[PDB]
């Protein structure tokens, strides 16, 4: 049926499980260090002579 | 109120230019 | 050791009024609700509880031509007025805050303490503010004070708040009604000679809005900042802590700082911080924004023409009230230009 008013024909619905979908961080956490991006790079300069 | 004298003269052309 | 002879070309285009640079978004404090005295006569006497709530007001961006801006701000208090007040009973004669430019003491006469002509001379002198008791304005964050032509004398100490009690020394004088004076002058003179004239201030205007003159006095509960500055005590007035200045649409010219971060070695006392804000500056200049002085005698006459062409009175919702009328355009002003 086009609707969900819980009618006669509506008693026939069948359902399947939602498709599995894992979520987690990347291997070795390769997303969150901004490597080799000149827009904003890290700095390991000396404190005095920058 | 305020009562001015008989010949008080405001210096604005008043009635007409 | 290598040195560079830096040369920079800059070109910008900033709207006169915008959210950035704080040229918009000023803040004021107006009447919010006027309660009725229960068990008391209603129209016979209207004294009762009043409330005041601080509000922050906003202006549409890009409205140049400071004649508009002073007008647009007025339009905003009227917007707020409308909503809040109408719903809560505040009178329309009690807007509280209004931006004007007239010299309300121009036609004043010392003997009668009344404005003799009967109209406030519509010639613009300088932008100022008109404040009812218990209301005030703020310009701590917004830079509209520079546009308003008001600058604080000791700038650094914080807070540019203007309050009704602060403008002590200048009150807008009432207006002599022309017919009553002329009737007495003609009647008394003709009758006495062939066979003491009295002066009465105007209680209210034609539409019924009340000038709320001080009972027993020729003044009104409207303190003009311009009047306090000039016609007032230099120590007990705004002359002590407020300085008059020429309004400029540019709202000042801040400095821009040019930083190239990875080319020029950092100057003496700068350290390499990759913060978005902080970078080692290399040079400083004024913004390309600048104000050009413009002048034309027929400023007031041109203003009336715009009223007909615009075909709307959103900017002149109170033509009847003289002290609430549309402020006059300034004869000499500025227009921002980008070089």
């Amino acid at each position: 049926g086009t609707s969900d008013n819980s009618s006669e024909i509506n008693l026939v619905q069948q359902s399947m499980p939602n498709r599995p979908n894992y979520i987690g961080f990347r291997d070795n956490f390769v997303g969150l260090m901004y490597y080799n991006s000149t827009g904003n790079m890290g700095v390991l300069a000396g404190q005095a002579s920058q | 109120r305020l009562r001015v004298e008989d010949d008080f003269n405001p210096v604005y052309p008043y009635g007409y230019a | 050791r290598w040195g560079g002879d830096l040369k920079t070309i800059l070109h910008t285009n900033m709207p006169n009024v915008n959210e950035y640079m704080f040229t918009s978004k000023f803040k004021a404090r107006v009447m919010v609700s006027r309660k009725h005295p229960e068990g008391v006569v209603e129209t016979d006497l209207s004294q009762d509880k009043l409330e005041y709530e601080w509000f922050e007001f906003t202006l549409p961006e890009g409205n140049f031509s400071e004649t508009m801006t002073i007008d647009l701000m007025n339009n905003a208090i009227l917007e707020n007025y409308l909503q809040v007040g109408r719903q809560n009973g505040v009178l329309e004669s009690d807007i509280g805050v209004k931006f004007d430019s007239r010299n309300f003491k121009l036609g004043w006469d010392p003997v009668t303490k009344l404005v003799m002509p009967g109209v406030y001379t519509y010639e613009a002198f300088h932008p100022d503010v008109v404040l009812l008791p218990g209301c005030g304005v703020d310009f701590t964050e917004s830079r509209l004070s520079n546009l308003l032509g008001i600058r604080k004398k000791q700038p650094f100490q914080e807070g540019f708040r203007i309050m009704y009690e602060d403008l002590e020394g200048g009150n807008i004088p009432a207006l002599l009604d022309v017919p009553k004076y002329l009737e007495s002058k003609k009647k008394v003179e003709d009758e006495t000679k062939n066979a003491k004239v009295e002066v009465l201030p105007i209680e209210k205007d034609e539409s019924g809005r009340s000038y709320n003159l001080i009972q027993g006095t020729h003044d009104t509960l409207y303190r003009s900042w311009y009047l306090s500055y000039t016609y007032g005590d230099p120590e007990k007035g705004v002359q002590s802590w407020t300085l008059l200045t020429t309004p400029d649409v540019t709202c000042g010219a801040e400095q821009v700082y040019w930083s190239l971060p990875d080319l020029m070695q950092d100057p003496v006392t700068f350290r390499s911080t990759q913060q978005v804000s902080n970078y080692p500056v290399v040079g400083a200049e004024l913004m390309p924004f600048r104000a050009k002085s413009f002048y034309n005698d027929l400023a007031v006459y041109s203003q009336l023409i715009r009223s007909y062409t615009s075909l709307t009175h959103v900017f002149n919702r109170f033509p009847d009230n003289q002290i609430l009328c549309r402020p006059p355009a300034p004869t000499i002003t500025t227009v921002s230009e980008n070089v």
